[PDB]
């Protein structure tokens, strides 16, 4: 699957996404945990979507499919913990989006990343703005 | 048209190894992750384990992590489980399965046939096969008699005669080898006009038998 | 690990009926909770994924709710066709499958129509003779088979197999095997079998004569 700096660069900024609920779910919606955790972990979580966009746009000429369906993959793999979380259906929007357009190019890549960057924006912002 | 065959099926004795493998055609092989599930006798579904797309993360449920090992070979098309150390609760049907999603790891949604694995110091024994013979509607069958290990598919006029057949499930006797019984109704008017032949296959033992059926 | 626990174990329905089974996960697994449909002598088949999403071909009439812990699986309209064991299956951590609910099919009373089979000349050759006895198509399952040799009552030289619920009208069959040696096969004459059913009025008895 994925080789070099390419699969240093996501797992480990995949594992800062699980490293990070892994200390909120022991650190210690109008709950004040659950807005700053939804607010936490999509910052985290975003940063990863960004290394798989800059990463999957390196690899435009000289990736191969199965590099670039690793990197769906890993992105299905770091929505399930977000889900549990309470951002429901971020498996389904990452799962429908490579439906529509399968992860075999940087560019397809590219689309699914669009969708779950855009998603964890709404709920960052969403859940931010509540704070108040 | 999505088809997948498993092999390397029959008796295996205690505490030694049998590597069980799957066929593919036709779809995406290389899309997909597969699953390795097993149903023991009357039991229920044990997920065993699982391989992604790519060969790069390999899962395996508790009762045989450390003992199996699952590999896949996108070239061949083939899905391959390594079982070593085999114990006689190993014993079950072995079901290979193509993950419902492309790429990811998420549930079996193809399913193959499943090959029986028999973990067991009993040797392989061939069935031998009678006739019932009938005497509105008249009733004749086939006598699959002292085979082992299981399975055995009993098929009449070579699948041709599909409606009114009863195979009924194997028993196993007290001499250790199982029996078993096929039967059909057909009418008493197609006794003397039509032939009525029971197809027993035996694949532990290779034995294809076909016996013709006629009333006495 | 996660343990999931399926409810209930068995579960007798009549055609028509909403049938519910449940699912509960020791853990919490958000909705990645699926269901399957094993009818008898076949590969099991997914019918609802993600716990609510009913999977391209499966009739409308099965429906899945829920999220986290408990999950439920309806068939709004139970068909004859349906019988089988439905199985949820989690993949939060791994895989694994539930223990699995029966689903049975409550039909009318059938009584069953009774053969009786002779050893074959082939296998009396070989030393042992097997007296068959079929029970065709009955409901429900309950059935007593009674072996009699020259009136005399039998026990313990017979096996019992009983075929799965019949998907279409969902009727059971049943064979009785009467094994005894060569020997002691042509030292009687009349071989019966008394058969006694909640459909029968009175027990019905299927008898041959040696070679008659």
């Amino acid at each position: 699957g994925l080789t070099g700096a390419t699969k240093i660069r996501l797992e480990r900024s995949a594992k800062d996404i699980t490293d990070e609920i892994d200390a909120i779910k022991k650190d210690a919606s109008e709950n004040p945990f659950i807005l700053e955790a939804k607010v936490r972990a999509t910052t985290v979580a975003e940063k990863f979507v960004i290394a798989i966009e800059e990463e999957a746009t390196k690899l435009k000429e000289t990736g191969s499919s199965g590099e670039f369906s690793a990197m769906y993959d890993l992105m299905f793999e770091v929505s399930k913990p977000l889900q549990k979380l309470g951002i429901q259906e971020m498996t389904k929007t990452v799962s429908d989006a490579a439906e529509e357009n399968p992860p075999t190019t940087a560019q397809g890549v590219l689309e699914i990343a669009k969708k779950m960057r855009e998603k964890l924006q709404r709920v960052h912002t969403k859940n931010y703005c509540t704070l108040k | 048209q999505v088809q997948l065959v498993e092999s390397g099926g029959g008796v295996v004795q205690p505490g030694r190894s049998l590597r069980l493998s799957c066929a593919a055609s036709g779809f995406s092989f290389n899309t997909y992750a597969f699953h390795w599930v097993r149903q023991g006798p009357g039991k229920g579904l044990e997920w065993v384990a699982g391989i992604s797309f790519d060969g790069s993360k390999r899962y395996y449920a508790d009762s045989v992590k450390g003992r199996f090992t699952v590999s896949r070979d996108n070239s061949k098309n083939t899905l391959y489980l390594q079982m070593n150390g085999l114990i006689p609760e190993d014993t079950a049907v072995y079901y290979c399965a193509r993950d419902r999603r492309i790429v990811v790891v998420s549930a079996p949604g193809y399913w193959g046939q499943g090959t029986l694995v028999a973990v067991s110091s009993a040797s392989t024994k061939g069935p031998s096969v009678f006739p019932l013979a009938p005497s509105g509607t008249a009733a004749l069958g086939c006598l699959v008699k002292d085979y082992f290990p299981e399975p055995v598919t009993v098929s009449w006029n070579s699948g041709a005669l599909t409606s009114g057949v009863h195979t009924f499930p194997a028993v196993l006797q007290s001499s250790g080898l199982y029996s078993l019984s096929s039967v059909v109704t057909v009418p008493s008017s197609s006794l003397g006009t039509q032939t009525y032949i029971c197809n027993v296959n035996h694949k532990p033992s290779n034995t294809k038998v076909d016996k013709r059926v006629e009333p006495k | 690990d996660i343990q999931m626990t399926q409810s209930p174990s068995s579960l007798s329905a009549s055609v028509g009926d909403r049938v519910t089974i449940t699912c509960q996960a020791s853990h919490d697994i958000s909705n990645y909770l699926n269901w399957y449909q094993q009818k008898p002598g076949k590969a099991p088949k997914l019918l609802i994924f993600d716990a609510s999403y009913l999977e391209t071909g499966v009739p409308s009439r099965f429906s899945g709710s829920g999220s986290g812990t408990d999950f439920t699986f309806t068939i709004n309209s139970l068909q004859s066709e349906d019988i089988a064991t439905y199985y949820c299956q989690q993949y939060d951590t791994l895989l694994s499958f539930g223990g699995g609910t029966r689903v049975e099919i409550k039909r009318t009373v059938a009584a069953p129509s009774v053969f009786i089979f002779p050893p074959s000349d082939e296998q009396l050759k070989s030393g042992t003779a097997s007296v068959v006895c079929l029970l065709n198509n009955f409901y429900p399952r309950e059935a007593k088979v009674q072996w009699k040799v020259d009136n005399a009552l039998q026990s313990g030289n017979s096996q019992e197999s009983v075929t799965e619920q019949d998907s279409k009208d969902s009727t059971y069959s049943l064979s009785s095997t009467l094994t005894l040696s060569k020997a002691d096969y042509e030292k009687h004459k009349v071989y019966a079998c008394e058969v006694t059913h909640q459909g029968l009025s009175s027990p019905v008895t299927k008898s041959f004569n040696r070679g008659e």
